[PDB]
């Protein structure tokens, strides 16, 4: 997988151009996974000029023109001949009638016969039509916007009439040849491109992944115009303001084609062919190829304060027409005669380039993909973020990114309109009226307050500028199944990125997110001037009250608004359709602001639900073809939390005002609490939900709230699937749900209670986040909890049975419960079933890190696993090496699964490979796409010692691995892990939601042994409550929909099915066993066995029990027993046997995938919501394989390190004894010493082997994961350049990268490395000759490294170790940075501080001896490794090279070090020392 | 992140001498002072899930406050100082918490998280002293129900039941009645209860403020010759039947015949009533000074019996029961859920 593009930059066409693009998409196939079959094209496609000379030679009938007045097209038909010749007719009648002659058409030949039995299948018919332009099109513009409009129309036709023909490419410039054909199959299927009639300057190349195994010829690309690697995570509401916009587009360069193309975008299409026929449409629209990328794909000019006025001001202009499409993308285009290559803002993709003496370009994700002559080549660069690579074939030359900025930037005066044009909304200052109602405690009662919900949401937002924290994720039932009434809002999940596109962290990467939000009419996008800027705009979208005054008050005739009250009585429609007319009527008045108030309403008129009004409007709107003319305001009492707002704002809200919130919180001040006043308390709010929304848009990865308001980031549970078309157009709802009427009745029927309520003046206490009598239901309350500790404590079976009753019946908590068994079956005996003893094997204990967890309660666990033969699974904190000898009574705490997670903190080769699983975490239940922070107060030195950190340092885990970036990058995680153990079973760690089969469907082409889903309901030792509650869904969809579509895609058999969350009970076990989940996880309920009470206070450090803290008094009351658990576990057995037994089951893998024993119970239809729902989804078994069988086979075998280096090291290695070996290695070669290290740690362990004992010289260009996890006693040498990942996982060892010999220009200047590099590495050094890439030793723990300049968010989660930089550093240097030392070698200070993260660093210059002499020393042997001029240069003049460095260190860490030093010269041991400093800076 | 249940030990407000409590038929305690009630209240966590909220029976013994009192968020509110809106808010739950403040042997106490290896708060001393502030700084007034639907409901019966049936009928707008036999009103509070564990006054002050409110009692009435059912129920829509539970089992042996052997409720009725009219002068009780008292069956109305002997100044008292001791600490089969069946050595 991935993309390319071989070029010559003059214009010089040939063939061996072609046959180098295939060369290159044959050496990225190793890139893409593996399907049910290798011989079945996954997809792949190649992009090229015109071959005139080759049609000419090739017809010998048809009159060809010229080069540039005849167009030539390429269709895709299907086998039947009467629809062929049907399209064929009409598409020469369009040709007519638009006036240009049709000059013949041709049939391609293919050869099926080298195709696999997929693609043999599904192979259409090939045919290409020759348009010739008629006299009247001067210039070849007109032309191509002719055959633009003649396309659109064809295909317009097509679908109107049902017909399946697709247009791959219709241009006077460009053809395509893609499908679903190999690398090696592209060829033989075109017998054409063998012909060496085939000339072009330029020749893409792209190769796709195929997450599902049911791929499609026309999904394939290279596209008509561009070629994009990665993913679109703002798809939803990239489509509906496009579809918005395409009604108001006006052109004169279309005229009255614009009715023709007025669909522009497919529905039905991919990403990458929306945001092509995006490109191509703003292309013709008369807009430059660079210029539309640059407006699609903007650089991040809010809170980015190294871009320049002129960009900025374009940046700005062009964010108030059109959203970004965020997302990983690395795009390149062509239009012929210019090619462009570009990637995302944050730039999350690998983008290499080479260019050569003699004019030729060769462009990749990859750098070894084809052989070159180091004399030969010239630059050796790659593509940096915010700067595009142009190259102009007409020209002979490649534009600067600067030049083409600057050109376009000062093509207008955009910072003057912006200036100028620009409108204020001044408050007046005397205007002040602070808003109260004397019915406050009635309008609270109506919109759900409580108590709780103040005391533990609002006072802890002023106090903190966060929201609060929690644990122990939900246990209470979903809204459609809470007896209660719950507001629309939880009906809602909030979605995230898990594969395909990763999170991203807010704070550290500030400068790329974006609050700027637009309020007014959108001005001419085809043709922009001054007006289109005339508009508010806003930093932050919740309002204050006196904003919304202003804004109301505003009056100006070119920026009016119209309030429109959305209350209801009876009919809901009719409330929404009144609303609707209202807007309407505002719009053709002029209105450009609409304010939808809860304001004025009694008991005879309760509001609407704010999220489906604005839904529903936002949805007319743009089926109208006006929202882009105005913008929602919503005025509503409910709305006072994070989920509230990101909901209205993903549902199309533009500004919020909680008008409720603030009452509330002046009444609190007012009534003496709250010292706090009112306006710092309302302004203090507005900053923490404005924080909390945009944590929630990095969960999903998605940067700017411009493209969050349009995508709709949420998936209902429990939404009729009717409602959400009329109203929730794009959102998912699995199951159906409640309607209208019910909506509107639970609605009613608070309002009616809340207004009535003649007893108490007092809110009543919530329960969301705790039990309360006669509130809302939990899984784990008292009553559960006691008596699961009394059976477990008792060892007795009527207890857990009881326990089971009440969990199970008297309440429905979970979908499952909604289920009852038929009851109609041949009951077999109990010593019929198999044992409890093989059936707990199965079982888990679930990842709860150390840190989180107190010692004594993580060795219990893995005890009790490990003696009932289960798995017990170490979490993100690492693990102590003591621990993976048994103890001498035989009990064994060693964790059989090892979990990787961002943080990668105590990650190592000896780590790694005493385990027998290795998980990978993508997300957890409770906080999916976030990360977390262990503060230095809480980072104990029996922490910091276990995770390889400082003492009283803080430690962060960013939310995404920052190496898996894509379903490839994950399975090339997967293969190091396998490189790393090959003897263990690796394992995938998803939450449920929607699409999640496909993302497992794509994990099994990735090659992951095992595949875990995690509900929502799973715990957590510290989140925010927001992320606990409406986040997530449950795991039973998750789980039925990774079954079916794994089955289907015939992946079953070749993968392990796991599942956890909230299970508690054998019936359970049962269900999930059922829906097709051959492991189970259990966490919560092991915790409340040793000794939990479910107080919910984890991340407070203040456990009563000694369970989840660290605290040696509270954990001296730990009274937990391996014993309890091990009888959990099989009480837990036993009913599943009794179960298995009363349904007729004689083995787990026989009733596993029998959902047809389940029917829906008559207790669901007795409820009054949960009789609505569609559970047939659920019930549904497609014919297949239903139980892992097939191993998985990975490809160890074949591999380098097996071939050559293990047969001649292995001796070494076993003998202690010094080995050298030289190798050539290209990028098919990836991890290239990882199975080395792996067998030296199993030999000898953290010491390793003596240094430089073995020796490896690698020669040429290495794959991605080069040098990962290479322990102490390895040499790595590598003469010619390396890939991302380089260095991953570091335990020790060395690893020299030098220049090719051949390569004589200056190294510190040319690219060597990839993008990450040393990330999570813990110790060893390295020492590179040239330039890196993105993400420069994200978490070094104690790498020492020398590199000739990087790349942006560089150390940007270090915790230890040095850096070394002779040469410049990207922008948003040390974002994270908590610990280690960076020295960096510059000119200018000031730009090098700019360009620094000032947060949480310091910057000093070289005093020290010590460290002079450490520098010195280390450049000597940089130096001697590499015979680097800069670092010779640097020794020479050491005098003035170390007064021009400069020195950045963390502040904590700084004084910690300080302190520890201070105490040890004043005479204490080391532990005594570390832990008096931990207590003095931590007091 | 508080820290009180580590950093702070539980302690007990003002209490009278024992040797000289003897000497008055007063209040055996005194509430929290302002200082020490923050403390104390401190303590409490937070509680997730409360364990001293559940109220309900375990292994055949209650847990909890089966009222479902908001236990952790006054506690808060006590912690932070603010004492109206704790009263407010016990006020939500309880009607009399001033009987519970000092009556009540807090099962929560019991049950409560804090309660494993450490002692658990004093929620009973705090809930005391939150509604004796409140009464002191008179936020305490009648709420005069505006709204009020003819309908009679006619309570039967002055026990503590009784009251709060009133009081939510009352304040729902309904005009009820309740009967009692005895001349004071207040059920076992005013008669079973002593005087020293609850003083008799602030009985009356709360049958006082229902008044005010419209509960309009009516005394001295068995309900049975003197009102018929019939007539009951042609004249009221409901009448309900707060009939307590008096009768006394007792032991059909020889020997329980010579005269000597009075009903524990009686002899405590009769001192009672006595003090409140004539501060035991009119000699229409039951005097043991100089004579023997032996109690048989152990709980509350044995502790008051051997506390009345006591006052009075009995040569000699004793106590029976057959059950064995209790033990210091919790057994094996008693974990903190359960209510603790451990020493106590209560007041008497
Ligand atoms: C610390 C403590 C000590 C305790 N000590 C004792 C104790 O010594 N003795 C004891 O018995 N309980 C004792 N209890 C229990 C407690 O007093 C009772 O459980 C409870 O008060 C009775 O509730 P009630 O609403 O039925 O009140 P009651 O007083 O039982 O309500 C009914 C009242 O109406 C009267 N009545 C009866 N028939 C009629 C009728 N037809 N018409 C009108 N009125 C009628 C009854 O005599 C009684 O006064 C104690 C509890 C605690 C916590
Ligand atoms: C205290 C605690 C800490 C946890 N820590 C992690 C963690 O570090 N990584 C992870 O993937 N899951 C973590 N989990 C989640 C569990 O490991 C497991 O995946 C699942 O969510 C448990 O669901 P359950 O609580 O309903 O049994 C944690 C859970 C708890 C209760
Ligand atoms: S002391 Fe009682 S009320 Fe307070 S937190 Fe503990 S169990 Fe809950
Ligand atoms: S002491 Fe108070 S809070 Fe505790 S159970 Fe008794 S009435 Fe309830
Ligand atoms: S919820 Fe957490 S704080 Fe302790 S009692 Fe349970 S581990």
């Amino acid at each position: 997988c991935g993309i390319g593009l071989y070029a010559h930059l003059k214009g010089k066409q040939t063939h061996d151009i072609v046959k180098q693009g295939l060369k290159m998409l044959c050496q990225l196939d190793h890139r893409g996974g593996q399907g049910s079959d290798p011989d079945t094209g996954d997809g792949a496609g190649l992009l090229v000029q015109i071959p005139d000379a080759f049609f000419r030679k090739e017809c010998k009938n048809i009159n060809l023109p010229e080069k540039e007045r005849y167009g030539v097209g390429m269709v895709f038909f299907s086998q039947k001949e009467d629809e062929r010749k049907k399209i064929e007719k009409q598409i020469n009648a369009l040709i007519e009638q638009e006036g240009q002659v049709v000059l013949g058409w041709r049939t391609v030949p293919v050869n099926v016969g080298k195709i696999g039995t997929v693609a043999q299948k599904s192979c259409p018919f090939v045919r290409q039509v020759f348009i010739g332009a008629s006299s009247d099109l001067k210039d070849n513009l007109s032309f191509e916007r002719k055959l633009y409009v003649i396309r659109k129309q064809a295909e317009n036709w097509g679908v109107t009439e049902g017909l399946d023909f697709y247009f791959a490419s219709l241009s006077s410039q460009t053809i395509v040849y893609k499908g679903l054909l190999t690398p090696e199959q592209v060829d033989a299927f075109y017998s054409d491109l063998q012909d060496e009639a085939f000339v072009s300057a330029f020749a893409l190349v792209h190769s796709r992944f195929s997450t599902n195994t049911f791929p499609t010829w026309e999904r394939a690309h290279p596209n008509r115009y561009l070629v994009h690697n990665g993913e679109i995570n703002t798809l939803r509401g990239n489509i509906n303001w496009m579809r918005a916009r395409e009604q108001q587009f006006v052109s004169e360069s279309f005229g009255e084609d614009l009715n023709k193309i007025l669909p522009i975008l497919n529905a039905d299409g991919s990403d990458s062919s929306i945001l092509d026929n995006a490109f191509e449409f703003f292309v013709m629209a008369g807009r430059k190829p660079a210029h539309t990328a640059m407006m699609l794909i903007p650089e991040p000019w809010t809170e980015n304060t190294h871009m320049s006025k002129e960009k900025r001001a374009f940046y700005e202009y062009h964010s108030s027409l059109m959203e970004p499409w965020d997302g990983p993308t690395a795009i390149s285009f062509t239009d012929g005669k210019q090619i462009g290559a570009i990637l995302d803002r944050n730039g999350l993709r690998p983008a290499r380039y080479y260019v050569t003496k003699d004019d030729y370009i060769i462009f990749s994700s990859e750098v070894g993909v084809i052989e070159v002559e180091q004399e030969n080549v010239l630059y050796k660069n790659r593509l940096e973020p915010g700067k595009m690579l142009l190259i102009d074939l007409e020209e002979g030359r490649i534009i600067s990114d600067e030049e083409v900025k600057t050109q376009i930037a000062t093509e207008y005066p955009y910072q003057k309109w912006l200036e100028e044009e620009l409108v204020q909304v001044n408050p007046d200052p005397e205007s002040r009226e602070e808003e109260q109602f004397s019915d406050l405690l009635t309008r609270q009662k109506a919109f759900g307050y409580t108590y709780e919900d103040i005391q533990k949401y609002l006072i802890p937002v002023i106090k903190e500028g966060k929201d609060p924290l929690g644990s122990m994720g939900n246990d209470a039932p979903l809204a459609v199944l809470s007896d209660r009434a719950q507001s629309l809002f939880n009906y809602f999940k909030q979605l995230f990125a898990q594969v395909t596109n990763p999170p991203i962290d807010a704070i550290r990467e500030q400068l790329v997110t974006s609050t700027m939000t637009w309020l007014g009419a959108e001005g001419d996008l085809l043709h922009p001037s001054e007006r289109n800027v005339r508009r508010i705009k806003l930093y932050t979208p919740v309002l204050s009250n006196e904003q919304f005054y202003a804004l109301k008050t505003i009056v100006h005739p070119d920026l009016k608004s119209q309030k429109i009250d959305v209350l209801f009585s009876e009919d809901l429609e009719r409330g929404l359709k009144d609303m609707f007319t209202q807007a309407e009527k505002a719009i053709s008045q002029g209105v450009s602001l609409l304010i939808l108030s809860d304001k004025k309403m009694n008991e005879r008129l309760t509001p609407i639900p704010p999220l489906l009004a604005v839904s529903a409007l936002h949805q007319h709107l743009i089926r109208k073809g006006l929202r882009t003319k105005v913008s929602i305001i919503v005025e509503s009492g409910e709305a006072r939390e994070v989920h509230h707002f990101a909901a209205l704002i993903g549902y199309g809200a533009d500004a919020i005002n909680p008008y409720l919130a603030y009452a509330t919180y002046k009444q609190e001040i007012d009534e003496g609490r709250l010292d706090i006043s009112y306006e710092e308390a309302v302004s203090k709010y507005g900053k923490s939900i404005t924080e909390g929304v945009v944590k929630v848009m990095s969960k999903m990865g998605i940067s700017t709230v411009q493209s969050y308001r349009g995508a709709q980031i949420f998936e209902a549970v429990g939404i009729s699937r009717d409602v959400i078309d009329r109203y929730f157009s794009g959102t998912a709802s699995q199951l159906g749900g409640i309607d209208l009427q019910t909506i509107a009745e639970e609605a009613q029927r608070r309002h009616r209670e809340a207004y009535q309520d003649d007893y108490s003046k007092t809110l009543e206490p919530g329960s969301d986040f705790q039990w309360r009598n006669g509130g809302e239901h939990h899984a784990f309350n008292p009553k559960t909890i006691h008596t699961l500790q009394w059976a477990c404590r008792r060892n007795d079976y009527n207890l857990f049975k009881q326990y089971t009753k009440a969990a199970d019946e008297e309440r429905i908590g979970f979908l499952r419960n909604l289920f009852a068994f038929d009851g109609n079956r041949k009951p077999l005996k109990l010593e019929e079933v198999e044992s409890a003893e093989s059936i707990v094997k199965r079982f888990k204990t679930g990842a709860m890190s150390f840190g989180s967890l107190s010692k004594e309660a993580h060795e219990a666990l893995a005890i009790a696993m490990n003696r009932l033969g289960g798995k017990s699974n170490s979490g993100e904190g690492g693990e102590d090496p003591k621990r993976f000898v048994p103890d001498e009574n035989g009990d064994d705490r060693r964790s059989a699964i090892k979990q990787i997670a961002s943080g990668r903190f105590g990650v190592k080769s000896h780590y790694l490979v005493n385990a027998d699983e290795l998980q990978i975490k993508m997300a957890q239940g409770a906080k999916p796409g976030e990360g977390g922070q262990l503060p230095g107060n809480k980072v104990y030195p029996w922490v910091a010692d276990v995770r390889g950190s400082t003492p009283g340092v803080g430690l962060i885990s960013p939310p995404p691995h920052h190496d898996i970036y894509s379903i490839e990058d994950l399975a090339q995680l997967i293969h190091d892990l396998k490189n790393a153990n090959r003897d263990a079973r690796i394992s995938v760690k998803l939450v449920s939601k929607a699409g999640v089969g496909t993302i497992a469907a794509g994990v099994a082409k990735a090659t992951a042994d095992v595949i875990v889903i995690s509900g929502y309901d799973g715990g957590t030792g510290a989140s925010p409550k927001t992320s606990i509650k409406h986040t997530g869904l449950p795991w039973e969809l998750g789980l039925a929909e990774a079954h079916q579509t794994l089955m289907l895609n015939g992946l079953r058999d070749r993968v392990v099915l796991e599942t956890d969350g909230k299970l508690m009970t054998g019936r359970d076990v049962v269900m999930a066993a059922l829906l097709g989940a051959e492991e189970f996880g259990f966490a919560t309920a092991p915790l409340v066995v040793l000794g939990c009470v479910m107080m919910r206070a984890c991340h407070l450090d203040t456990c009563p029990v000694g369970v989840a803290t660290q605290n040696p008094e509270l954990r001296k009351k730990f009274m937990g027993d391996p014993d309890h658990i091990v009888n959990y576990m099989l009480f837990i057995a036993e009913e599943v046997r009794e179960y298995m037994a009363a349904l007729g089951f004689k083995t787990f893998d026989e009733m596993i995938g029998r959902t047809d024993v389940l029917h829906v119970s008559e207790r669901a239809k007795e409820h009054w919501k949960a009789s609505q729902l569609d559970l047939s989804t659920l019930l549904y078994q497609p014919e297949g394989v239903r139980t892992f069988q097939s191993p998985q086979n990975h490809k160890i075998d074949q591999s380098l390190d097996i071939t050559t280096i293990l047969p001649a090291v292995q001796e070494a290695i076993e003998s202690g004894k010094e080995a050298d070996i030289s190798i050539e290695i290209n990028n098919t070669n990836r991890v290239a010493g990882t199975i080395t290290g792996s067998e030296i740690s199993k030999r000898y362990g953290e010491e390793g082997l003596p240094e430089d004992t073995i020796k490896l010289h690698f020669t040429g260009s290495a794959g991605q994961s080069f040098g990962a996890f290479v322990p102490k006693g390895m040499t790595l040498y590598l003469d010619g350049d390396s890939n991302d990942y380089v260095g991953k996982g570091l335990s020790g060892g060395k690893i020299i990268v030098k220049s090719s010999e051949g390569f004589n220009s200056a190294s510190d200047d040319n690219v060597i490395i990839g993008n990450v590099a040393f990330y999570g590495a813990t110790s060893g050094e390295a020492y590179i000759n040239g330039r890196a890439g993105e993400r420069f030793a994200v978490r070094n723990s104690g790498v020492n490294v020398v590199v000739e300049g990087i790349g942006d968010h560089g150390c940007e989660y270090m915790t230890g170790g040095s850096v070394v930089v002779l040469g410049d550093v990207g922008k948003n240097f040390a974002a994270g940075m908590s610990g280690g030392i960076a020295y960096v070698l510059t000119e200018d200070v000031k730009a090098f501080k700019r360009k620094c993260n000032l947060e949480m660093i310091l910057f000093e210059s070289l005093e020290d001896e010590k460290e002079i002499q450490q520098i010195k020393a280390m450049l000597e042997r940089h130096t001697a490794y590499t015979n680097s001029q800069k670092a010779e240069d640097l020794l020479d003049q050491w005098e003035d090279s170390v007064k021009k460095f400069v020195k950045v260190i963390p502040k904590n860490y700084k004084q910690m070090l300080a302190s520890i030093e201070e105490q040890k010269a004043a005479g204490l041991s080391d532990e005594e020392a570390i832990m008096f400093a931990f207590e003095a800076n931590t007091k | 992140k508080p820290t009180g249940f580590m950093e702070i030990k539980r302690e007990k407000p003002a209490e009278r001498d024992p040797l000289t409590r003897l000497k008055d038929w007063k209040e055996y305690s005194a509430p929290f002072s302002e200082e020490a009630s923050k403390r104390q209240g401190a303590r409490c966590m937070d509680c997730g899930t409360p364990f001293c909220q559940i109220g309900a029976d375990i292994n055949g013994f209650t847990s909890g406050c089966p009222i479902y009192n908001l236990i952790p968020e006054w506690n808060g509110l006590v912690y932070r100082g603010r004492w109206k809106e704790a009263l407010e808010r016990l006020l939500k739950t309880n009607n009399f918490p001033e009987f519970t403040g000092r009556v009540c042997p807090a099962p929560c106490e019991g049950s409560c998280t804090l309660a494993i290896s450490d002692p658990a708060v004093s929620i009973k001393n705090i809930e005391r002293t939150i509604i004796d502030k409140g009464f002191e700084n008179g936020w305490i007034q009648p709420r005069i129900p505006k709204k009020r639907t003819g309908k009679k409901v006619a309570i039967v019966g002055s026990g503590p039941a009784g009251l709060a049936s009133a009081d939510q009928l009352n304040q729902a707008g309904h005009s009820v009645t309740v009967f009692e036999r005895a001349d004071r009103a207040g059920g076992l509070l005013t008669y079973g209860i002593p005087n020293m564990k609850l003083e008799k006054g602030i009985v009356e002050r709360r049958i006082k403020l229902l008044t005010q409110e419209g509960i309009d009692f009516v005394t001295n009435t068995e309900i049975g010759v003197d009102i018929t059912a019939d007539e009951l129920k042609e004249q009221f829509d409901a009448v309900i039947l707060c009939t307590g539970a008096q009768k006394q089992r007792d032991l059909l042996i020889e020997g329980r015949d010579s005269k000597g052997v009075h009903y524990a409720m009686d002899y405590l009725t009769l001192a009672t009533k006595s003090y409140l009219d004539s501060n035991f002068k009119d000699k229409q009780f039951i005097d043991a000074k100089g004579k023997d008292v032996i109690v048989i069956g152990g709980g509350d109305t044995g502790a008051d019996c051997v506390a009345t002997a006591l006052r009075q100044k009995a040569k000699s008292v004793h106590q029976f029961g057959k059950h064995p001791k209790l033990p210091p600490a919790r057994t094996n089969d008693n974990m903190w859920p359960e209510q603790p069946h451990v020493f106590t050595l209560e007041y008497a």
